[PDB]
């Protein structure tokens, strides 16, 4: 069987804080 | 080729001697530090 993942499985790429930004 | 070989390390041998090696690998990261050079923290 299968299912759609949608937008699941994103993770923080590095241990740096960033805010109000597109990376 | 065959899976392993043995060194003929004999006391009479100079590049044919056994050399010990240590590689120190440094984990520079955005994680918290835990291995640090001796340097006193100020206020």
């Amino acid at each position: 069987a299968y299912t759609n993942s949608f937008t699941r499985g994103v993770y923080y790429p590095d241990k740096v804080f960033r805010s109000s930004v597109l990376h | 080729y065959f899976p392993l070989q043995s060194y003929g390390f004999q006391p009479t041998n100079v590049g044919y001697q056994p050399y010990r090696v240590v590689v120190l690998s440094f984990e520079l990261l955005h994680a918290p530090a835990t291995v640090c050079g001796p340097k006193k923290s100020t206020n």
